[PDB]
Formats: structure tokens, sequence, C-alpha cells
RNA sequence: AUCAGAAGAAAAGGUGUUAGUUCAUCUAGACAGCAGGACGGUGGCCAUGGAAGUCGGAAUCCGCUAAGGAGUGUGUAA
RNA sequence: GGAAGUCGGCAAAAUGCCACUGUCCCUAUCUACUAUCUAGCGAAACCACAGCCUGGGGAACGGGCCAGGCAAAAUCAGCGGGGCUUGUGGCAGUCAAGCGGCGACAUUGCUUUCCUAUCAUACCGAAGCAGAAUUCGGUAAGCGUUGGACCCACUAAUAGGGACUACUGAUGAAG
RNA sequence: AUGUGGAACGGGGUAUUGUAAGCAGCUGCUGAGAUUAAGCCUUUGUUCCCAAGAUUUG
């Protein structure tokens, strides 16, 4: 795991998106940032330098995998654009014209199963599942609608709330068929999402995360080999 | 970081390269700088290096004299004690102890003030108690009745300072 | 606490609320009114009752809410505006009803899900807000 | 309260904005010219793409209003040297040209129409029948003279206005020697000099105006003002269809929007994209200068690309910016 | 508050004035003096 | 407990210098015998009141900032009597409060006659009597404040130790390899010399271990110095880590160090005791070893050994008494770390910024990094508006054909 | 002037300063 | 911590400062007329001024000085700089 | 005199200047400037973690003398 | 936005604690009339003589005097302007520079514009000032010193004080 | 003081409003109709006016 900030604030996941295959960081700000995705994931996926609807918030505003990528209604087509230029073929990129714009707060997607917030439309749950290619489970996680910034996922863990129970962990874990954990980072936030970015051999957190939850993360994503 | 860390530093790095050069010439310069400050500074800042360089040249005068000594309204207005109070007696101006020096012993006793004998300023004044100069005032002195006269003007001073008659 | 880990900087725009007015609680932490009565970095302009804008913080008092959250003034940010401003795209916002939110002074907000429409601009300044927020256009 | 570096608040003595300053010459440097004149047409809003590093939008869109003055080419009429003094400047000489157009020559009278239009008769008949005169004095100039400073008057005959009398104004010459702007003034009589080879679309010039006048509020409005740091969008030329089309638009247009400019006309000459506000209304001639002092502040470095300019109806609420698009959007009219 | 009439300011803004700054201003006076 | 953030005191001289100087700079100065007597009252009772608030603001200030001792942990309580004299201390602090009320009386007293002064000088007495008497009020502490501004001295050099945070409190003989741990463990420089009592006072130190931190608080060796020893074992929830030399080396008789710990087990009682044998590599001891709670570790202090095993053992007993197929790529298994020093780590972009100008002058090349199939319109603007129509609306790869099938389509309608 | 105050004494000061120095002289000579 | 970088120009007239305690500031004096300023390589990061002149000599050695003084911080622990070792001659 | 000049603060201060008054050494070399010595009982005695003249309390003596004060300061844990 | 203005629901608005309101933030626009100008008609109060300013003239210092600053016709419309004093108490004894018994310090006894005397911003010197934060002091009046009932917040800070002619615009004859 | 002169209308463009009467079976003629410079742009459109009077000027 890494320790990370965007220019001074701790919540990494507000500021950036990452998954399997590319990743996106916000623009004009901190090319330090950009840097430090770079530095580990250069060689490997793309660093996209990007921004949704001229917004630095773009981690919590997108929803994707190592498939496919969403983005709201409120993007840009020049951005839009930008960003199917700079992302590769395999991905693929769509508008979700959806209840909720913010597709990161609500959806949060691996590979092959994603978690969403009840209340979205059902022609936004088609095409998640025709894009994603995912099964959709229309669920929340400690109670709280907000999925995707309650409940940071990938394709080996997740963390949750440390206050939702422990049969509500198991059947998320079950039904997610992947070990879960619920554990909390930056010292006490419990944004699990907008703190947590994380793919399946990488993962980064804020600077004000502490070693306790850094080896947590450690465990339950094993990243050691 | 730790107790006298500084003194560690000093000790494990050294001073500043230049620092005895800097001490040594504002240890040089003072003496020009004193006659700088004396003859140019103007106000209250200069009064009080007036008045502190007198001490200092007095006390360097008496320190080296001890060297060769070696090598050889109807209201009260003023303060009061306690029809014929037709006045007004205010408690502010209302006093009931007093600093009383015995001469003999030369020692500033507080004493309370038992009464006025009797007051020069006037057989009023003695009436109603208007404590002056020059007025004697009996107090009790078991811990040291017996009269006194007041050295001071609590008009003014606010404090009734009084030598013992003894 | 004003300005305070409100990541980057926030642009000009119109003021909408000044002091004393009321908005609507816009999350879930269990209140309904606030109250403004003070408003964060406001200079020395003479007969300037301060007023407060999307993204900006104000001390606020639950006039309409539960007790415990009540009789405590304490800052709140304001993420919803009627009076319109324009962004520096050119565009022209406003809201139906001015609202906002319920946060410490660090900026992690007490509630847990907002309601309706966020403004743009306070989701880009507050990422604690963008963390928390369902929809913003 | 009130700003006491602008008082005597008075109605300027002039109209045309009188460039009290120039920029220091240097020999270093080669010859140019550090002033022009032009009419402010109006105002249209634009979009641009903001490449400023560390701007909360940078890389994005942004809305700018940009003031829009139309400056046909300047005519150069004249070569005048001032001589440093103890008492300061003074104008030693002046040298004129044949060919004097009738549009300056009214500038030298208040009747044009009465007059005998005799200005300038014997200038012009000593001027070609014996041309030693005009030598010993540019001789002059470039043996005492220090500043150097031409005549040029502006073609209002092209511009959309009602108004005859040219303008005429004193434009100074930076670069080289004495010698040196001499020979250049003498190489531009009765030519014309472009605000193409005066400004390029990307610096910081110093807008020169008198206000516009509001009225008797002692006097408000009609002074003498100047803005500093108006930085050049684009200079347009007035033959080219695509004076108004970006390269993110296409769109054959021309800059003047439909209908025409509010109260001016339609601007068919070189003009000129300034950003914001310029002083006095429409129609009033301004001045424009190069910035006194070198200041490379990232706004006066970074370059411009526009996006998008903006021929809609200044004259109401328009919503169409072209004709043919109008007639494609709306139904096939009556007519 | 450092105020534009600060002579270090002043100084500093001299040095900007002496880099590439101001060189984009030399040559870019002598794109129109070849016109 | 920061005792670093007490102001610093001034010395009486300064002291009324500076509370004079803000009486005359603060308020007015000129008054006239032709004033309203009311104007004359009202000016001189200004300064006196307002030079009683400038006294008791100071006195108030050292009165707060100054720690309780009753309201804090025993442990920095108990350290305080050994150094200051709590009484001491105690009878300070009090005497200011006793002067910062005495003030208050002989202010409220001058103000009440001041109302009664009838020209300007009998008010210019008053005024002269009170600054007199609060000035040779404050005069009679030039002994207490001297003495606080000692103890704020020493008081910010203090440590800031933590009981509540797991500790492993060092103690023993002077030079017996204690100073030696504390440097190979704590990331603090403690000055290690042949000379004896080099370890004055307590010396701190946070070391990390299991993802957590502990507090190394080396205590000086054994008296003042013994007296702060005893107060530190006193109070403080620690594992007792008592270095024995075994080898002699450090001056002291093996005997009498057992001893000494014998005598110091009443003080380490209900602690993990830890019988290091310090310098093995260079009798009493089974009695001490009789005792179960003090592990015997042998530690080579000629040899620089079994340092980390100490650590690790004393660590362990205060913790005691206390289809989802992720396809990672083929690059991220061989995949180099970015470690600045070689060059492999491939350049970033927080690199090309400082050769480019750093921060706010290098503009990022946005379009530098299209997966494209050419690098040199790498820069083109594409077209986003034409009559009326976006072009974004259009782009279609197969877009030509729909064309042609279209030419087939005007060529009928017009024949 | 030059100066913080004014060199020439109005009549008044030319008046009571020797007045004052009078009361002086009486002074000593009591 | 830092080490202080210097360039030489003009034959050693005019000197530029670098990396003085983590500043990014380039500190730049031009040396009194008559003052050559160089880096000798027999004692590590010291400099010698040669010139004819004492007082530019020494003005530019004071100039040096003054320039890179620490500033907010402790003389007594933040003693950090550039010092006048020897004042000598050339021969 | 960086705001000189053409009885009230007033008494005091000034490495400002110029004259005097009364004392001092001085080619047995004056003052200063420099080289060097500036000692040995002795780290005298209580005092202490460590106090050696210089954290601290009384003397504070003696051999050589041309001189070395149980010490004038800085300083060292010493 | 809806009492933050104001001692305040003064006056409108809402109808014939909630709610409304330009009282306020902060004013803007629109209409009529007065207003200005033109043709006509056409007073009175008041009037020693007059009408620039700084300082001084014993007072009362003034519009005349003195010393200065200065000073160019005729007008039009607004605005009514007209050697004090400070930062350091009183009693008693002890010295003792010295003078002629006092005796100096010290010691012991008890009880709109302006000013800078700068709150903030700029710089500076000191402090056990590690960093941060802060304290004291110096230069410094360029520039700010708030919003609500001693308070309670904001703020970089919410420092202490003095007090006919002119003014503002508009024409204008003339070397 | 006779010309890319000036004016009065008129046409076109741009605008504001929201589809005029009447006819025919709410619908269609009807984004119609009206207003458009009084501080909008333009005019090969039609007509007229001007190639003057007084005063002051070395």
């Amino acid at each position: 795991a890494l320790r990370a900030q965007f220019e001074n604030s701790n919540e990494i996941g507000v500021f950036s998106n990452l998954t399997n295959s590319y990743a996106l960081v916000a623009l004009g700000g901190s090319e330090n940032f950009y840097s430090v995705f770079e530095a580990e994931l250069g060689d490997v996926v793309p660093v996209v330098h990007t921004t949704i609807g001229g917004t630095r918030i773009i981690g919590r505003l997108t929803c994707g995998n190592r498939k496919g990528l969403l983005v709201p209604s409120s993007t840009t087509d020049n951005e839009l654009q930008h960003l199917r230029n700079s992302l590769p073929d395999p991905v693929k990129i769509q508008r979700v014209d959806e209840r909720l714009s913010a597709l990161g707060n609500i959806v949060a997607c691996n590979d092959y199963v994603a978690l969403v917030h009840p209340d979205i439309e059902r022609e936004t749950e088609e095409i998640i599942a025709d894009v994603l290619d995912v099964e959709v489970f229309r669920q929340t996680v400690a109670g709280n609608v907000l999925t995707g910034s309650y409940c940071a996922l990938s394709n080996q863990g997740a963390l949750v709330h440390p206050r939702t129970s422990i049969q509500e962990q198991d059947e998320l874990s079950s039904l997610l068929q992947v070990p879960l954990v619920a554990g909390t980072i930056n010292r006490g936030s419990d944004v699990i999402g907008a703190g947590l970015v994380v793919n399946d051999w990488c993962a980064f957190a804020g600077l004000d995360t502490t070693a306790t939850e850094l080896a947590v993360c450690e465990s339950i994503f094993k990243l050691q080999d | 970081p730790q107790n006298e860390y500084i003194e560690e530093s000093i000790r494990k790095h050294g001073r500043r390269f230049d620092h005895e050069e800097r001490k040594r010439k504002k240890a040089a310069r003072e003496a020009h700088d004193a006659s700088l400050y004396a003859q140019k500074t103007r106000g209250i800042k200069a009064k009080l290096y007036q008045e502190k360089r007198r001490k200092e040249k007095i006390q360097m005068k008496k320190t080296i004299k001890q060297h060769e000594e070696r090598n050889a309204k109807r209201m009260i207005t003023k303060a009061t004690f306690v029809k014929y109070e037709r006045f007004i007696r205010p408690m502010a101006l209302r006093q009931k102890k007093a600093n009383v020096t015995h001469k003999e012993l030369g020692v500033t006793m507080q004493l309370p003030i038992i009464g006025v004998k009797k007051n020069p300023q006037s057989p009023t004044y003695t009436q109603l108690g208007v404590l002056t100069k020059g007025t004697v005032i009996e107090v009790n002195v078991s811990e040291l009745g017996k009269y006194a006269q007041i050295t001071n003007n609590p008009e003014l001073d606010g404090c009734v300072n009084a030598l013992l008659l003894t | 606490r004003g300005r305070g880990a409100a990541s980057g900087t926030k642009y000009r725009m119109t003021l909408g609320l000044p002091v004393q007015a009321i908005m609507n609680c816009a999350d879930n932490s269990g209140a309904k009114n606030l109250y403004i009565v003070s408003v964060f970095g406001t200079g020395a302009r003479l007969n300037r009752l301060p007023a407060a804008s999307c993204g900006d913080m104000v001390l606020a008092t639950v006039k309409k809410g539960k007790p415990d959250l009540r009789k405590k003034i304490m800052p709140a940010i304001v993420v919803r505006q009627r009076k319109a401003w324009r962004r520096k795209d050119g565009v022209y916002l406003y809201f139906e009803d001015n609202a906002g939110v319920i946060v410490n002074p660090k900026g992690e907000m007490k509630g847990s899900a907002i309601t309706g429409p966020v403004a743009k601009e306070c989701a880009d300044l507050w990422p604690r807000i963008a963390s928390n927020a369902g929809t913003v256009v | 309260h009130g700003s006491l570096g602008f008082l005597p608040r008075k109605r300027a003595s002039r109209q045309r904005g009188k460039v009290k300053a120039f920029p220091k010459d240097d020999a270093s440097k080669p010859v140019h010219l550090t002033a022009f004149l032009g009419y402010k047409a109006g105002m249209t809003h634009i979009v641009r793409d903001l490449d400023r590093p560390g701007s909360k939008m940078h890389k994005r869109e942004i809305l700018e209003a940009v003031t829009v003055i139309e400056t046909p080419p300047m005519v150069v009429v004249g070569v005048v040297g001032y001589v440093e003094t103890p008492r300061g400047l003074r104008s030693l000489t002046t040298v004129w040209a044949e060919h004097l157009s009738e549009e300056v020559k009214r500038r030298f009278y208040k009747n044009w129409f009465k007059s005998k239009k005799k200005a300038f008769t014997k200038y012009a008949k000593k001027y070609a029948e014996s041309t030693q005169s005009i030598n010993r004095e540019l001789e002059r100039i470039k043996k005492y003279c220090s500043v150097v400073r031409v005549l040029a008057h502006t073609q209002i005959r092209k511009t959309p206005l009602a108004q005859k009398k040219a303008h005429l104004m004193e434009i100074q010459v930076n670069g080289g020697s004495v010698a040196d702007k001499v020979e250049w003034a003498r190489e531009h009589f009765e030519k014309t000099v472009d605000i193409k080879s005066t400004f390029e679309q990307n610096e910081m010039i110093d807008v020169i105006g008198v206000t516009r006048g509001k009225g008797n509020e002692g006097n408000a409005g009609y002074m003498h003002r100047t803005q500093l740091n108006s930085k050049i969008y684009r200079i347009g030329a007035g033959d080219d269809a695509k004076n108004a089309s970006t390269d993110f638009d296409a769109t054959e247009k021309r800059i003047t929007p439909m209908g025409g400019f509010v109260r001016y006309g339609v601007v068919e000459n070189d003009f000129v994209m300034l950003n914001g506000a310029t002083p006095g209304p429409v129609k009033r001639v301004l001045t424009l200068r190069k910035s006194l002092l070198t200041h490379t502040s990232r706004k006066a470095l970074e370059p411009v690309s526009l996006k998008w300019i903006d021929t809609a109806s200044k004259f109401g609420h328009g919503r169409f910016q072209t004709p043919a698009e109008a007639k494609q959007f709306l139904g096939t009219l009556k007519k | 508050t450092s105020g534009p009439r600060d002579n270090n300011r002043n100084k500093w803004a001299k040095k900007h004035l002496k880099k590439g700054k101001r060189a984009k201003n030399s040559n870019f006076s002598k794109f129109l003096k070849k016109k | 407990a920061v005792f670093k953030n007490i102001t610093p005191i001034p010395d009486v001289n300064t002291f009324l210098d500076v509370v004079l100087s803000r009486t005359q700079r603060k308020t007015p100065t000129v008054i006239r015998s032709g004033f309203k007597i009311s104007r004359i009252r009202g000016f001189y009772g200004r300064k006196v009141k307002f030079t009683q608030d400038t006294i008791t603001e100071k006195l108030d200030s050292i009165l707060q900032e100054f720690p309780k001792l009753n309201d804090i942990h025993p442990f920095h309580a108990d350290l305080l009597n050994i150094l200051y004299d709590r009484d001491h201390l105690k009878i300070a602090l009090s005497q200011l409060s006793t002067a910062k009320h005495l003030v208050e009386n002989v202010a409220r007293d001058y103000i009440r006659l001041l109302k009664y002064g009838d020209s300007l000088y009998r008010c210019k007495q008053l005024k002269r009597a009170a600054l007199g008497r609060m000035a040779t009020i404050i005069k009679r502490q030039k002994s207490s404040l001297e003495f606080l501004e000692q103890v704020r001295q020493h008081l910010s050099r203090l440590p800031a130790i933590d009981p509540n945070t797991r500790t492993l409190l060092v103690c023993g003989y002077p030079n017996v390899g204690k100073s030696s741990f504390m440097n190979k463990v704590t990331r603090a420089q403690v000055d290690v010399q042949p000379y004896a009592f080099t370890t004055k006072s307590l010396f701190v130190g946070h070391f990390d271990y299991k993802y957590l931190r502990w507090q190394v608080i080396d205590t000086p060796g054994i008296n003042t110095i013994e007296m702060q020893s005893i107060t530190a074992m006193a109070h403080l929830r620690s594992a007792v880590l008592y270095f024995m030399d075994l080898s002699e080396m450090c001056g002291y008789s093996v005997a009498a160090q057992v001893k000494l710990y014998h005598s110091i087990k009443p003080l380490f009682a209900n602690k993990v005791t830890i019988l290091v044998l310090n310098k093995i590599d260079a009798e009493l001891l089974q009695t001490i070893i009789d005792d179960g709670n003090v592990k015997v570790v042998q530690t080579s202090c000629v040899q620089d050994i079994g340092v980390m095993d100490v650590r690790t053992t004393a660590c362990e007993a205060l913790l005691a008494a206390r289809a989802r197929p992720a396809c990672i790529p083929d690059s991220v298994k061989t995949r180099r770390a970015y470690d600045a020093n070689d060059p492999n780590r491939r350049i970033l972009a927080r690199d090309i910024e400082a050769a480019n100008g750093g921060a706010g002058v290098y503009n990022v090349e946005l379009r530098d990094k299209y997966i494209l199939q050419d690098p040199s319109w790498k820069y083109d603007r594409m077209p986003e508006l034409l009559d009326g129509k976006n072009v974004a609306d259009f782009v279609d790869p197969e877009i030509e054909a729909k064309l042609l099938a279209l030419d087939e389509e005007e060529e009928r309608l017009e024949r | 002037s030059l100066k913080k105050k004014s060199k020439r004494r109005t009549t008044r000061l030319r008046s009571r300063i020797e007045k004052k120095a009078a009361e002086s002289k009486r002074k000593q000579k009591r | 911590h830092f080490p202080i970088n210097i360039n030489l120009t003009e034959n050693g007239t005019v000197v530029e400062i670098r990396n003085f305690l983590g500043e990014r500031i380039t500190r730049v004096i031009k040396c009194l007329p008559g003052v050559t300023v160089s880096i000798s390589s027999a004692v590590k990061d010291e400099i010698i001024l040669e010139g004819n002149s004492l007082e530019n000599v020494s003005q530019s050695a004071a100039n040096i000085k003054q320039i890179c003084n620490v500033r907010n911080k402790d003389i007594r622990k933040f003693l950090d700089g550039i010092y006048v070792s020897e004042r000598g001659n050339i021969e």
C-alpha cells in the first residue's frame, strides 16, 4: 500500500479513480499526484490526466472497471472526447443519463460484481450490466445508500463501515463471492471509498492513514506478492 | 527536544562561525553606541536613560570608593473617621486604620484609629473627625491608648501615615 | 475554521444568503432548518450584512430540529442557492430553495446522505461533501 | 468616498484621448510604431480555452466579454522632431507630404464647405518644385532632434459613420537611431500603415479614451481615462469572410452581429478584439498604445485560442448567429 | 502582505524582465518590424 | 503535558516599564486647567483603571499558564516536587495572586477618592500615589518572578512523558549499557561518555513495533537524580528493563547491582521485569532469577548484539500483560518500483516539471498521451461546431458509406 | 521655522517671563 | 543539510548561489570592480576572493556574507551561511 | 547642531569641542603597542553527581622574586 | 434575505410564533409637478466702508496693523462651510558626591482632515527563539481598524486622540 | 456653397409581440398581423432641398 495525498487532502478516493485497466487523475492541480500514480502504474496501465464537468473530483463522479467506464450526463462533449482519445480500445466509455449524477457515490463495481444505490433507474441498471458485464445488486452498506463511498471494493477484497453488523458483513461478502473486512481509514474517516482506491494489485490510501489500517488493507487485498 | 538540547547542539556541532568576532565587536563599540544613544534620543526614553546613567555613575563611584577602602454641596471633602452631622460623610472618605510609626522603635505599625484627639484646622473638623496634617489622634498601643501626630496628608497620599507622640 | 480543508480556491460568485436567513437542511443528519448568524471571511465593509453563497461556511443554528443538535451554534456549508449566480463558463444557475448541510469545523460533514441537487462549486471545493453527495450538476 | 487622483472632475478638454506618455526609446531595438487610433464599434462575448497553469479552470472553457474596435489602416502624412531642452521637449520642425487627402484637410477648418479649400497649397506647390527645403528640414531633424513623432491620420471615410473630419495625432517612433526614424518616416509618406504591422493579436496594450458623458449628477463622466493591461485576442482583416470564424467553429461569418452593430453600423475593415470594457461609448475614437513598461505577468504572456465568437443580434435577444442558420432552423417563411 | 511599492518586489520584478519572459517581447515586436 | 506554552516572565523592572509605557502610549496625555472638573476626574481615573487592567492581565496570564500541581497526573506532579519544591512553587504562585488582588484594591480605592477631586493637581497626586503603590506592590515579588522564570525556563526543556501509551521504562546503575539500548531503539541522541551521571534527567524516545508506538523513557542512574528515577518508576505503566553488568565492565560490583535491584523490587512490583545480562560477551543472580518476573536475556554490550532481541522480548511481554480471476498484467509481476536513485525508474511528470519551469509555469500537454495512429496530429484542434450543428453528433467510423448509400438516393429524386 | 515650535515668543511670554523672573528673585531674597 | 551551490561567471566577477537552506531563490551577486572569485580545491567548499583594492575585496566579501543570512531562525542552532575565514595577501 | 542660533521642565547625561584648576608616571625607557613569563606548596578548608581561583561560605597564608591575586572574566560536567 | 436599519414595525405591505414588506443589505428604474430658460410684471429685510490665506500684534486677537503666501476682467448653476501637560506614592532611619546642618541616587523598615503616544500589515534587534506559535523593544501614520443585543462572533486588526468669500463644476473678452 | 451631398417617405435586414379580419371545414390560409427609431443597420427605390443671408475679422 501507499500513503499519498492530493494537494494537502487525504481523500484521494475523491480526486482520482483507478481500475485494473486505467487510472484517472485530476488536472491542473498537483501533477505531483499524477507522478504518484505514474510511479506505480505508469508502465502497466494508462494514467489519464482528466476532469469531469470542469471539476477535480472525477473519482467520485465516475464508476468503472477493467472493462468499461461510465460518466454522468454533466460531462462535456469535449471532456468525453478527451477520455475516449486517451483511453485504449478495449475500454468502453458511456454517458449515463441517470437519476443521481454522481456515479462514484452510488455505484462501486469490480470486473464481476457491482453494488448500487438502490435508488437507481431500471435503464441505468440495464446499461450497467450491458457495459460493465457484471451482476447488479440493488443493496445497501451499513444502512447507507451511498455504496460507492462507503464500500471500497476490488477484485480480491472489500472494505466497509466498522459499524455494520457481522451478519451484514457475511451477507455482503457471500453475495460478493469475495473476502470482506469492516475497517476504518484516515484516523476514523468512515468514507472508505473516498479515502482508498484499489485495483487487484495496487492500492493507495491517504497520508493520514495510520499503520494499523495499512496492514489491514495489505492483508485483505494481498498486495505482498 | 529534551532538556538542554541547544547546549547539546553547541557541544556536538559548535557555535556560529563568526560568533566570537560579532560579540567582540559588539563589546568593542557600545562605548560609541552609548554616546550616540545619549546625544540623539529625545523624550521619555531619553529621560529614563538620563536617570539610569546617574544611577550607574553613583553606583560605580561607590563601589570604587569601597575599593581603596579595601586597599587601605454639603459634604465632607476630606478623610473622616467614625443635627451635628449636617454635612455628608462618604463611606469612601471614611478611615479606620493608620500606619503609625514609633519614634524610639522606628517601626511603622498598623494600628486602628481609636479616635481623633484634636484637629488643629478647626474644632468642627475634630468633631467631624476630619483627618488633616498636624491633627492629634489616639490609637490602641496594646500590641506595641496613646496619642500620635499625622506626618502625612491623608487627602492626597490616601494613607494615614502618622508618627507616635512617644 | 473558515476556508479550512476546502481543497483549492473558490471563484467569486453572487451573494445570496445574508445574515439571519433560513435554509433547508440538505442532509439526513436529523435537522430541518438552519439559521445564519455569522459568515466566515467577511472584511470591514461598513454597513454590509455578511452574506453566504454556494460552497461557503456560515455559523448556523438549527432553528427547527431535535434539541440535541440545537442550542449549539456551529458552522454549516451552504450547499444550494436561489439567487442567480454565473459560472466562469458563462451559464447562469439558480435553484428552487436555499439549502445547507451541517458540518464540523474540520470539514467532515455530520450527515450521512444529502438530499437533492448539489452545487457543482461546493462539490469541487469540499471533498467530504463530494464523498457524501448524491447528484451534482 | 472617491479617489483624489482623478480631480478636478471636469469635462475633458479633448475628444480624442491624448497619449501623455510614450514607451522609452532604446536604440538597440530597431524601428517600430508605438500607438494607433481606432473606433469603438461595440462589444460581444467569446468562448476560449484557458491555458493558465494553476488556475482552477486550466484547460477549461470560459466565457469572456470582448470589445471590438474597427481600425482602418492609418495614413502617415508628416514627421515631427522634438529636441531635448532644459525646459522640456520642444517641437523643432515639421515636414508634410504632397498629397494630403480631403479627409485630413477637413481637420483644419470648422466649415469645410464654405472654405476655399486653401490648406497646404503653397507648401505642396513648393514641395513639388523645390524639394531642397524638405531635405534641409529632414537634415535638421536627423542632426538635432532626439524624439521623432510622425503625423498619422485615420481614414474615417471607410468607417460607417457620419463624421468626415479625419482624426490627427502624433505617433512616436521608437527604435534605431534618429536617422533611422527619419528614413522610416520618409519612406511612409502618403502610404498607409496597417494595424497588423503594429499589434500582433496577443500582446497587452493600454487603451486611452474619453468616458461616456453621464451628465451632471459637479460633472460626472466625459473624463479622460487610461485602461492599462488590455489584451488583444484577435486582429481580424476586413477583407476575409473568416474574421469571425475560429478553428473550432468554421461557419463562414463576419464579426458584425446579426443586424449590424447597434448604433454603429457594419464593420468591414481591420478590427481589434480587446478583452473587457474600454472607455467611451460606441463610435468614439479610441487610442491604443504599447504598454509603457515590460510586465511579463503570466496573463501578458499566455497565448489565446478563441473557440467561438458570437454574432447574434445585440439589438434585443438574438438567438441565431448567421442568416443561413436562421433559415435552416425556422420553417420557410411566407416570403 | 508585500506591497507593490516594495523595493524587493521591484527587484525581483526586474529579474523576470531579464529572462525569456522579456525575450518573448523583444523578438515579438520584431515580428511586425519585418513587415 | 506540553509545558512549552508558557509566556516568558519579565524581570520586574521590565514589567513596570512595559506596564507604565503602555499606560502612557494607549491613554490620552494632554489636559489643561480650564477643563471641566468632570473631564479632569475622568481622565486620571482612566489611567489608574488602565494600569490595573494591564497589571492584572499580565498577572492572570502567569496564574493560568502555569500547571496546577494538584490537578495533574501524579507522575509529573511527583516529578515537579523533586525538581521545584511544590511548596516553594505554590508559595510563589500564591504570592502573585495576593499581589493581583492588592493592585485591584488600591485601584478601586484611588478611583473612589478621585471622584472628589477639586483641582488638577489633587487628582494628579492621587494618580501618582496610585501608580506608586501598584509599582511598589509589584516590586516586592522580585524573588517570586525570578523563581518562576527559572522554573519556566526549565519546564519548557522537559520532555512530555506519555503515561497513557504503552511504555518500557529503563533503569539501573549508571553506565550499565542503558544508553546504548536507548540509542539503538529510540531515534533520540543521548550523549554517552565515560563520565558518570551522563543521563542527567529523563530522556523520552518513541519506537514503533508490532504496528504500535511504545515510549521508552530512560531514567538517571543511581540523590536528586536517584529521586527522579524512583519517582519515574513509582507511577508509570511500563515494564522494568533493568540491565545488570554481568561482566562488571560498568565499574560496579555484580552483587551491588543485585542488591540495588532487590531494593528497587518494591518499586518494580506489579511490572514485567527484565533480567538483562549486559556485557554477556564481555550467587545473587540465582536469587534474583527466583522471582520469575524478570526474564534472563543476555545482552552483549561489548559485541553490540541482543538489543533487538531484548526489545522484541520486552514488547512481547508487554503485549501479553496488556469467478473472480484477478488478471494482473505480466508487467506488474516484473515492474521495477520507482526509486529516485536508480536511473531505471522511468522519468515522471514531476521530473518533467522541474526541468520545464516548475509549478504554475509548466503547462502539461494534455494531448501528449492520446492513444492515436499518429503523434503529429497530436496537437490538432478538432472541429466542434459548423452551421448550427455540432461535429460531435456525426462522428461515425463508417459514415462515408452512409454518404455513398445516399448518393444513389438523391440521384433518384432528381431523376 | 524648521523646528517643532516657534522661536518668536508671543508677547504673553515676553510679558510673563520677566515678572516670573522677578518673582524668582524675590523668592531668593525671602 | 542542503549543500550551497556556487556558480562562477565572467572570470569570477559574478557569483550565483543556489540551494541555500533549501531556498530556491537564486542569490546572485556582482563583485565590486577589481575582485575575482574562485573556488579552491585544496580545501573543500571554501572560496578565494582575489583583488588589488582591499576596500572592494573586503566589501565583496561582506556582500556575499550578508546575502546568505539565516532568517526567522536561531543563530544558536541554524548557524548556516558563508563566513570569512582568513584575511591575507597573495604573497 | 539629520531640523544650530540670533525664568518652566533644569537635576542630570554626551568616545562633541576649546581652555583652564588639582593630582600622577616619564631616556632607572612615560602611555600604548607588541613577544614572553603570568609559578610552585595546592585540586588550601567545609561545601558535591561533577566545583581543580572563576555554581557556592570564611580566611585567603606562604618559597623564588622582576611578578604571578587560595584569583580579573570567558569557559569546561569536572 | 425578510427587522440585520432605527431607542423602535416610524410609513407602507400583508385582510378589506407564523406571514408580508426597499426600514435595511443597496439602491435602481419609471410618471407628474416644482425646479432651469424664455416674454411680461416685479418686491423687502439689510446697508460705516469693505470682502483671499498663515503667523504675530499684552486683550478680543480682527476684516483694515505688521511679516509673509500671493494677486488678471465679466459671469452661470449647485453646496451653504464661514512654554501648563504625561512613567514611576507617603512616613522614619542609614549612608554620603559634596556644599554649608543639609545632603543626590541607593538601603532598610508597613500598607472630512490631521497627530503618533502603532491594534493590524512591512522591516528590524533581543529572549531556552528547536519548528510552529508567541513575548518585549525599535523605525514606521503608506494603509485598514467590522457586523449584532460590558457582552458574541467575524476579522490581519477590530489602536488611542485633536480639529460678501470659500468649495464644486460651467462659460468667458484679451494681448 | 452640388456631391459614394443632405433630407422626407418607401423597401430589405434585425428585433418586440404572439398568429389580425374575412373565408372554408377547434382546424388551414396565419411565425401571421401590428410596431421597428424616436439614442438599431442598410438603401442604384420615389420626391424635394442646397451652388444663402446677416455679423465679426490685418
